[PDB]
């Protein structure tokens, strides 16, 4: 038995044991990580962008569990299906049992003067713009749009199988301006239209657009006009405007909203800025080959027109492909960080072994995350942790190598155990604090309600801590092996002439900068630096706290960007979807908020809040009762009180779904009985019906509706909900509000607080069968916005508390700790204020980067702060010169590696990669300047001397 | 003025699964499937069902099929007083049709007159396409076959 006396003696005597045990554990984590769990799925990027466990979120989960479980023989039904089956069997036995006594050519608009259908949001479509900035309303541009469709879409080998048809001989025509011109003037096709047809069509548009603007035109009257031989009179509009629905369809679908303004272009031809083409192929994953073959690598123009926007339904289908293809940019960042570190360390062995540890930290964390912590979900933004770890992982290797070189210089006679021990005393805590501040800022995001934010915090926080453990085990053992063996085991002719000389020139030029030049510039201009970095701090604080501010997300969740803004798919959702009338209508300009009230189901989420696929199961309330006379009386009174509130939209058209108990009372009052078959349901029954009469007659009334009327009940319709035995287990009421749907946070908060407080107060009066009712509406985006605001404040406050408390423990001096947080506050205001000026909003990844800015900013201030108190000089000027020379080079290298890793993400297609790269560049510039100039100027002017501000143990 | 169909005619003169007809088949529905919730039993008194299964499976159909079949029931009774629409297959759990069929997802129906008078069937198929079925086929002397798009 000869085990080493201490950890420093273990690294000194047995470094190959340490590398062997680390390598064994790393390959065991790697094998189990690829073999045991199901691999990550990125086929949906918006997966997990959901609040869980919130009040609104639990009611939205419950309402979706009700809609999933409503239908024929499901948990809930709109119809008493067992009674319907028994009633039908009773009629069969009465009659049927006796009464059933025994047992390609192109489309030609002169032949086929119609399109196969109207345009719609279900068809694949592209947006055109002018290549020369002209109006699109010219014959070359019209024919260019038809030529692009024929060349890029209809030519594709799969198009013949995808296209709509009336007959096997030909595909349907595309909805395009040239084809509407070819029916209005009766040409064969777009390819045979003429300048007089374009001009005549423009005259018809100018003439008729006033009826479109005034709502008098519409899509309707051509149906009857096509039947009649003589004339049309289903409208008061001039008959020329309705000739095929052409003017309505051109204006509502094919041209931008500003082509025919009510301020009419009477002076000169209107500027058609954008036009849309619809292909007779349905949107979705069937469009993938047409896009990838004919549109992906194309430069989107023929020199007459340009394809500026595309809507094929494949944005999220391409996302997993581009997400994985763009992993080439982190790989180039690894190569550049290796190059920087090899020149800095003067060792390819220490450099390659350090990068092995960085990549291994992400492997080991994936094993811990899926196999030990048992996360069933891996967000796509967990792949961004590679960029973070490549940039920042290096930043302990530079420090430990400097401290090792200082230790070898200070004590040349020392044993390897002494050199390791002294190096670990000087490095290990500082390396921990810069690491732990950044892990804690990631882990602080585990307080978020949003599943994907919590998951990314745990994965990235864990890789940062696993990397630290390797920097104090693997890296010291690697440094000892380099010293023992590879300081012997060292185009060949020019290596002394060029390489070694250039390395020496770089070394001494850099060293003279950090020893002489940088301390001179910091100290000589300290009054300029104090004024400048204070003025930037106030400017950044005004931009984030006063005017403007960082705004909450402005698009709705299904429109969330996932690619660079220049991508046609993104340009469609963010620029063109607001400019065409059929898309404006779909976002709900006129839409009132529904007030939905549910009884008989419990508002809860029993799924795993960390798995976005686990939404639990539907929980019925066993204490519910609608059929009691007291419940019948109170629920009628509730509908009538709600309709007297200022939040209720009292339209003249009655809706007999909205309060089903009133419609049922009115139906009972119609039963003019003269036979026993109606007996319990007769109109002489007074309203609080005996419970058996209610439970019977509600089934008779619901089936009488279904037989009498061409109207159907579906999983969203208000009314009772029956189980498999036809007992009522839930009730849904719905009313329209005076509030409109909006993406604005304070307006939607006003609706929710006004309605939920009134309903909650009123429900306290309810009989015991109705006291547990709950209100729901279209509130998912408001709950996301609410959760983004809340989670950012808590995660950032937790990060600031960690940053200050470790500062005090790192440097046992209140004054140094206070100058460090003043430098860090300035860093954060200038960093976040710059992201506000760059146009960032508090969305999912942007929210996380705000708390991560705190943990990163700590690094350079702690390094310069422990070097200030380590300094042997009695005077604060000598203490600053010592701090700058002793840490300047390693801090510069930690910053440069992180900036370089961010800069490499700029060519990426994927938005999360470019945004994180922008953040990594910007936070390193601001953090390096606020630590090197501003914090060191505070120390030079009024840094402590002797025991001043020192904290006792 | 309306014209009866010929013995093997189908009115969208293209295969049933084409986008301009009843569109793509999604997959077989069985009583244990979650898509079974989306079938609806028809109880219209204007229609006669010949469910040889005695399971009631012929009443089970999707909402668009139920809408179109109820318009056809009105149309048949309006065309011939005292004649009803008849169904011999709705959704089929027998597997008696094909290896692939719109009967297996409740989007197709096999039909006759109440009276089984085969001379009316070409006019019944005409009434089907007026009632608004998305594909209609004079499939055999025993019945017309009608089907619908997915909702
Ligand atoms: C554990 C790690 C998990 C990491 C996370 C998951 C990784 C998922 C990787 C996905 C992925 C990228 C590989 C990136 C490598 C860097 C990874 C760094 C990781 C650091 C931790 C795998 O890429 C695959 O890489 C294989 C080699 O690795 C290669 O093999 C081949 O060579 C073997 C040897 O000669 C040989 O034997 C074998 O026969 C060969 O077939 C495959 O053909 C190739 O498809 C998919 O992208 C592929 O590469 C490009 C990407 O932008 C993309 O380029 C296109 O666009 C460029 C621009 O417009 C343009 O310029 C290019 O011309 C154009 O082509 C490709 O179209 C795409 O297909
Ligand atoms: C889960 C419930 C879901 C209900 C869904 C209803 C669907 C619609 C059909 C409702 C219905 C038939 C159903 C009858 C059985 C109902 C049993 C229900 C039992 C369970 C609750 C109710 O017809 C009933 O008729 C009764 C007799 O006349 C009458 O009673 C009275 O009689 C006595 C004093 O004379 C006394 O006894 C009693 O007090 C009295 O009031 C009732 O008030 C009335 O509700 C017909 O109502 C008509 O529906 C039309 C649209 O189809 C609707 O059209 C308009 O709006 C459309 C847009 O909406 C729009 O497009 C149209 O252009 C537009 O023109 C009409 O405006 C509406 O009138
Ligand atoms: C690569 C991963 C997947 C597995 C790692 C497990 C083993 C291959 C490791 C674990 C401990 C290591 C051993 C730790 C200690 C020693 C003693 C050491 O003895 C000496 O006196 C040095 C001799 C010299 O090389 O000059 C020689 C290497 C050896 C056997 C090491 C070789 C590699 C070992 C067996
Ligand atoms: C377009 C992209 C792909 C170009 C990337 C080029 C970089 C990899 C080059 C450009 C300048 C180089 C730097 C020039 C000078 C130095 C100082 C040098 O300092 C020392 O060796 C230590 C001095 C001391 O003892 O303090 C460390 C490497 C570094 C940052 C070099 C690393 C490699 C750099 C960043
Ligand atoms: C970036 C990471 C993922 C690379 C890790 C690759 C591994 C397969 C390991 C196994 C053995 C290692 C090698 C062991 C010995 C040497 C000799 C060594 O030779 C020198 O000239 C050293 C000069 C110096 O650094 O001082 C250079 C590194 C290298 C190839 C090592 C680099 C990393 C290797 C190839
Ligand atoms: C090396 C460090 C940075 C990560 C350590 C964990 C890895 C072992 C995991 C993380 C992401 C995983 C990848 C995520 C996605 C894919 C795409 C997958 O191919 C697909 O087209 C199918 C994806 C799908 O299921 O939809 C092949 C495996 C791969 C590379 C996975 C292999 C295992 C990976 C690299
Ligand atoms: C995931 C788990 C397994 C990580 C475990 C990490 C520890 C094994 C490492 C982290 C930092 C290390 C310490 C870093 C610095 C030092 C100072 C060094 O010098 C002294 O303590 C001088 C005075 C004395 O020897 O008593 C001795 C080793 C020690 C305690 C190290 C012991 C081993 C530590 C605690
Ligand atoms: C421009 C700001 C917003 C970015 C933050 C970094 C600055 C603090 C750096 C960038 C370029 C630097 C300047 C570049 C060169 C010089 C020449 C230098 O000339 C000398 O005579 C002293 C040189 C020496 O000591 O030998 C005086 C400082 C100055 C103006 C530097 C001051 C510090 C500057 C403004
Ligand atoms: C962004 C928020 C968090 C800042 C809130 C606190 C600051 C307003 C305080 C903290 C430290 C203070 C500074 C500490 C040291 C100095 C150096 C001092 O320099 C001199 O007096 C130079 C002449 C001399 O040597 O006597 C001038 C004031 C100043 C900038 C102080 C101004 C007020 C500061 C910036
Ligand atoms: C304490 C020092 C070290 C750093 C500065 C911390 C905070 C003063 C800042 C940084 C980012 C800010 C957040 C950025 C974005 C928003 C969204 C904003 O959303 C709104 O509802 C605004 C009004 C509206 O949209 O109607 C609410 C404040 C909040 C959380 C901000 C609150 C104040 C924060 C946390
Ligand atoms: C020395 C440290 C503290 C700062 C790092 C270097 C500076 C040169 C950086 C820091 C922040 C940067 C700014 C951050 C944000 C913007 C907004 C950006 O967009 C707009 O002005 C238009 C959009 C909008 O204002 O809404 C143009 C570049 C600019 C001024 C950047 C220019 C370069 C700046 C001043
Ligand atoms: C915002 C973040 C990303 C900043 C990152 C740190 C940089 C500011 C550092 C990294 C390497 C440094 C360079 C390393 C070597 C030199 C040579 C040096 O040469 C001399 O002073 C000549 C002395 C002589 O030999 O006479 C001048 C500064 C410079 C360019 C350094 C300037 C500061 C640099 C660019
Ligand atoms: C950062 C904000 C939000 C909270 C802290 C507010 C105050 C408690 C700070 C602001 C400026 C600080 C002062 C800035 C400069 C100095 C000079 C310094 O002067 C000495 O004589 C040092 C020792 C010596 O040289 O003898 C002693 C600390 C003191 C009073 C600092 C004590 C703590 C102060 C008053
Ligand atoms: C107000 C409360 C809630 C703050 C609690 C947390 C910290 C900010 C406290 C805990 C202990 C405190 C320290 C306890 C003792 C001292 C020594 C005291 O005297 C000296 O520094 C002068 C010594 C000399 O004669 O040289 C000045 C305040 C200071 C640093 C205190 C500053 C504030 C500290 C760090
Ligand atoms: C400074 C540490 C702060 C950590 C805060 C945090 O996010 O904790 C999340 C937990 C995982 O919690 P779970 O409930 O998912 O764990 C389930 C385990 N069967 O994971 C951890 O606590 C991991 C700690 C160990 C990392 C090496
Ligand atoms: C265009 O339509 C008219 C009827 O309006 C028809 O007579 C004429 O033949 C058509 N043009 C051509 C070239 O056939
Ligand atoms: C696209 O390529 C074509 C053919 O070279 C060219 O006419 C057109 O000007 C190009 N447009 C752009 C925007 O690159
Ligand atoms: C209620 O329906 C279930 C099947 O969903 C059945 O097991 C139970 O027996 C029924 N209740 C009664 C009282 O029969
Ligand atoms: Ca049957
Ligand atoms: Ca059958
Ligand atoms: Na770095
Ligand atoms: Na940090």
């Amino acid at each position: 038995f000869k085990f080493p006396r201490s950890y420093a003696a273990l690294l000194a005597d047995w470094p190959v044991v340490v590398l062997g045990m680390c390598t064994l554990l790393i390959v065991v984590c790697a094998l189990v990580g690829v073999l045991v769990p199901e691999l990550p799925d990125f086929s949906d990027p918006l997966l997990g962008f959901e609040p869980r466990g919130t009040t609104i979120g639990q009611r939205l989960v419950t309402w979706n569990n009700m809609m999933r479980n409503t239908g024929y023989k499901a948990t809930l039904a709109n119809y008493p299906y067992k009674y319907a089956e028994e009633q039908a069997r009773s009629h069969r036995d009465d009659r049927w049992s006796d009464d059933h006594h025994e047992r390609e050519v192109d489309w030609n608009f002169q032949k086929d003067s119609f399109f196969c259908d109207v345009p719609s949001d279900g068809y694949s479509r592209v947006v055109f713009a002018s290549a020369g900035g002209e109006t699109l309303w010219n014959l070359p541009a019209i024919k260019s749009m038809c030529d692009v469709d024929n060349s890029r879409i209809r030519s594709h080998p799969q198009f013949s199988d995808l296209c709509q048809r009336t007959t096997a001989v030909s595909c349907c025509p595309s909805w395009t301006l040239g084809n509407y011109i070819a029916i209005l003037n009766n040409r064969s096709s777009c390819q045979k239209i003429v300048e007089r047809d374009v001009s005549h069509t423009l005259k018809l548009l100018r003439t008729c657009a006033k009826h479109y603007q005034n709502g008098t035109l519409g899509p309707d009257c051509w149906d009857k006009a096509a039947r009649r031989k003589d004339q049309l009179k289903c409208t008061n509009v001039p008959r020329k405007c309705t000739k095929y629905n052409a003017v309505y369809q051109i204006l509502h679908y094919l041209v931008d909203k500003d082509f025919m303004t009510p301020k009419t272009a009477d002076y000169a031809v209107p500027a058609l800025k954008y036009s849309m083409l619809f292909s007779p192929t349905e949107k979705g994953e069937s469009m993938m080959n047409i896009y990838l073959d004919n549109f992906e690598n194309w430069n989107s123009s023929d020199g007459i027109t340009t394809v500026t926007g595309i809507e094929f339904g494949i944005k999220h289908s391409l996302f997993q492909d581009y997400l994985l293809m763009d992993t080439v940019y982190p790989a180039i960042a690894i190569a550049i960080v290796l190059l920087i570190m090899c020149v800095y360390t003067k060792s390819m062995f220490i450099t390659l072994m350090t990068m092995f540890a960085i990549i291994s930290s992400l492997i080991v964390s994936y094993f811990l995350y899926r196999v030990v912590f048992n996360f069933e979900f891996f967000p796509f933004m967990n792949l961004t942790a590679l960029i973070i770890l490549v940039g920042i992982g290096a930043d302990d290797a530079f420090v430990l190598c400097d401290v090792w070189n200082y230790t070898k210089f200070d004590k040349p006679r020392a044993e390897t155990s002494e050199a390791v021990s002294v190096t670990l005393q000087h490095a290990a805590l500082s390396m921990f604090v810069t690491s732990f501040t950044t892990a804690a800022a990631f882990y602080a995001n585990y307080v978020s309600n949003i599943t994907a934010i919590r998951c990314f915090g745990v994965y990235a926080g864990t890789a940062i801590l696993v990397n630290y453990v390797l920097m104090v085990t693997w890296l010291p053992a690697v440094i000892v092996l380099h010293e023992r063996y590879l300081l012997n085991i060292f185009c060949w002719a020019v290596l002394c002439q060029k390489c070694r000389r250039v390395l020496f020139a770089v070394s001494e030029a850099s060293r003279i900068f950090f020893e002489k030049v940088l301390p001179c510039i910091v100290i000589k201009f300290r009054y300029l630096w104090l004024i400048w970095f204070l003025a930037l701090t106030v400017g950044g604080a005004y931009i984030v706290c006063v005017n403007p501010k960082m705004k909450l997300p402005s698009l709705e969740l299904s429109e969330f960007q996932v690619f660079r803004s220049s991508h046609p798919f993104e340009r469609y959702d963010a620029e063109f979807k607001k400019l065409f009338m059929f898309e404006r209508v779909h976002h709900g300009e006129e839409l009132h908020m529904p007030i939905t009230v549910i009884w008989g189901v419990s508002p809860e989420d029993s799924g795993d809040p960390l798995n976005p696929k686990s939404k639990g199961e539907l929980t019925l309330d066993s204490t519910f009762n609608i059929a009691s006379p007291a419940s019948q009386a109170w629920i009628l009174h509730f509908c009538q009180k709600l309709r007297n509130q200022t939040f209720f939209h009292q339209t003249e058209q009655q809706d007999f779904t909205s309060c089903f108990i009133e419609t049922f009372k009115q139906w009972m009052e119609n039963q003019d009985c003269d036979e026993p078959a109606l007996y319990p349901c007769c109109s002489h029954c007074s309203f609080p019906y005996k419970q058996e009469v209610f439970e019977l007659c509600i089934k008779k009334a619901i089936m009488e509706l279904d037989r009498s009327t061409g109207y159907h009940l579906n999983n969203k319709t208000p009314g009772p909900r029956f189980d498999i035995n036809d007992t009522i287990r839930a009730v849904v009421l719905e009313f329209q509000s005076t509030f409109l749907f909006t993406l604005a946070y304070e307006k939607m908060q006003q609706f929710y607080k006004e309605v939920d407080s009134w309903i909650s107060h009123e429900l306290s009066s309810a009989p015991e069968g109705l006291s547990r009712g709950w209100f729901v509406s279209n509130l998912e985006f408001y709950d996301l916005q609410d959760s983004l605001s809340d989670g950012t404040l808590i995660a950032m406050g937790l990060s600031v508390a960690v940053a200050f408390s470790v500062m005090l423990l790192t440097t046992w001096n209140i004054i140094i700790s206070l100058y460090a947080i003043v430098s860090i506050a300035g860093t954060i205001f200038v960093t976040v204020g710059s992201l506000v000026l760059l146009g960032w909003e508090l969305n999912v990844l942007e929210s996380v980067t705000i708390s991560v800015a705190v943990g990163l900013s700590v690094d350079f201030a702690v390094h310069y702060g422990v070097a200030y108190r380590l300094a042997p000089d009695p005077d604060r000027e000598g203490k600053v010169i010592f701090s700058l020379s002793r840490m300047g080079s390693a801090i510069a290298m930690a910053a440069l590696t992180t900036f370089v890793a961010g800069a490499m993400m700029m060519p990426s297609t994927v938005l999360a990669y470019t945004q994180l790269g922008t953040f990594m560049m910007l936070v390193m510039c601001v953090s390096w300047a606020f630590a090197t100039f501003f914090f060191q100027c505070l120390c030079r002017c009024l840094g402590p001397q002797g025991t001043c501000g020192q904290i006792p143990f | 003025k309306l014209t009866p169909l010929a013995y093997k005619q189908f009115i969208p003169n293209v295969a049933e699964k084409t986008l301009g007809a009843s569109g793509r088949y999604e997959g077989k529905i069985t009583r244990n499937s979650e898509r079974f919730k989306e079938l609806t039993p028809n109880y219209n008194p204007d229609i006669i069902f010949k469910d040889e299964e005695n399971t009631g499976a012929d009443r089970l159909m999707t909402q668009r099929c139920k809408d179109k079949l109820n318009a056809l029931a009105i149309s048949v009774m309006n065309q011939w007083p005292g004649v009803k629409l008849r169904v011999t297959e709705g959704w089929d759990e027998d597997g008696h049709h094909s290896e692939e069929s719109l009967h297996y997802e409740g989007r197709a129906v096999d039909i006759t007159t109440s009276d089984r008078d085969r001379s009316k069937y070409g006019m019944l198929a005409r009434l089907a396409v007026e009632a608004g079925f998305d594909w209609v086929y004079y499939e055999s002397k025993a019945h017309i076959h009608c089907s619908v798009k997915a909702e």
